[PDB]
């Protein structure tokens, strides 16, 4: 199929700083992927963001009452729709299963590599650090990142390049809002 | 800071629309739009709240409307196809013979129209997948994820092989346990 | 605990 394709696409966005506290409401329309016209709850009136969008904000714009009801959304619709959600999601809290293995970073012949694999947390922000016998191991650290599960869970493997020797302790640690105090697992040769 | 979006699309000529709501990146539900139902991302969100899925049906006929008047306006502009990058993992360490489940991450494309399927030794699999919509990204791209539990093994090994407009050839994404 | 839609505005032919 090579039928020429053709987009729209709306996003009606609520953003919230301290709760309720600040609320600002954005309406923004794309055609493909290019906003051509949106309305801030900052200015009170649509703006063109390219010339694509120039006749929507001046035939809008001279509809007071279409204006007042997108004046009105940081209050009918934003903070309407946080009470609705937030116990759920802004006070959603799934503390991490936290898993420490060996691996090899080629096929070699011993286990280079520490792998803290930390799994079905949320919310995403997360602190992951490896130690040493107590001290904090900073180089040769590696990481997938932060990887959304689309779930709403995420994971992350934090890894360490290090030859692990008999007499050592290296401990795996994690700090999460979910988490009252450092969740840490050890791991030894 | 937390962010709500109200994410919506109409797209032509396939006509499919979408009705979505986003917070901080992962679904809260999604409007079937042919079973006028809400469907929710996690079944424990349809206990504390509704939505009336009908009236996702309004802003897809004005999305409608306004997409066949920017195609006018843009003298007939088409989309240009942005082939997805492709991710297979995990959700947890695989253990052999310890259920798990494989994610196929399908992510950075446009048009929201896709191909995917799961293929065991080379085979495709159905039993027990599951996908999300297409989601929405800040840059206005899309990404989805599909699903397969499955019961790890040495022999068996497996690919998530992606079809898009934007690929000159599917893309497969291999997994077999290390 | 009724979810809001905000409609999405409707540009002239
Ligand atoms: C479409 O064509 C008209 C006539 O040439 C021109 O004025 C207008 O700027 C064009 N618009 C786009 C988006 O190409």
């Amino acid at each position: 199929d090579t039928r020429p394709r053709f987009l729209e696409q709306v996003k009606h966005e609520c953003h919230f700083f301290n709760g309720t506290e600040r609320v600002r409401f954005l309406d923004r329309y794309f055609y493909h992927q290019e906003e051509y016209v949106r309305f801030d709850s900052d200015v009170g009136e649509y703006r063109a963001v390219t010339e694509l969008g120039r006749p929507d904000a001046e035939y809008w714009n001279s509809q007071k009452d279409l204006l007042e009801q997108r004046r009105a959304a940081v209050d009918t619709y934003c903070r309407h729709n946080y009470g609705v959600v937030e116990s759920f999601t802004v006070q959603r809290r799934v503390y991490p299963e936290v898993t420490v293995y060996p691996a090899k970073t080629q096929p070699l012949q011993h286990h280079n590599l520490l792998v803290c694999s930390v799994n079905g947390f949320y919310p995403g922000s997360i602190e992951v650090r490896w130690f040493r016998n107590g001290q904090e191991e900073k180089t040769g650290v590696v990481s997938t990142g932060l990887i959304q599960n689309g779930d709403w869970t995420f994971q992350t493997l934090v890894m360490l390049e290090t030859v692990p020797r008999s007499g050592e302790v290296y401990t795996c640690q994690v700090e999460h809002p979910s988490l009252t105090s450092p969740l840490t697992v050890e791991w030894r040769a | 800071e937390h962010v709500i979006i109200q994410a919506e699309f109409y797209l032509n000529p396939d006509q499919s629309g979408e009705f979505m709501f986003d917070f901080d990146g992962d679904e809260i539900f999604h409007v079937d739009m042919a079973k006028k139902e809400t469907v929710w991302r996690l079944e424990e969100f349809g206990r504390f709240a509704s939505f009336e899925a009908q009236g996702a049906l309004a802003n897809i006929a004005v999305d409608k409307a306004n997409l066949e008047i920017m195609t006018k306006r843009s003298n007939y502009t088409p989309i240009t196809n942005v082939p997805p990058e492709v991710t297979v993992l995990t959700n947890s360490p695989v253990e052999l013979r310890e259920p798990n489940v494989l994610i196929c991450f399908i992510d950075k494309f446009t048009p929201p129209v896709v191909n995917v399927t799961w293929l065991r030794n080379g085979k495709p699999v159905t039993t027990g997948v599951s996908e999300t919509v297409f989601l929405p990204r800040e840059d206005h791209l899309f990404r989805k994820f599909h699903y397969l539990p499955f019961l790890p093994s040495t022999e068996d090994v497996y690919d998530c092989r992606v079809e898009h407009w934007g690929l000159d050839e599917p893309l497969l994404k291999h997994w077999e346990f290390d | 605990d009724i979810f809001e839609r905000i409609a999405s505005e409707a540009s002239r032919l």
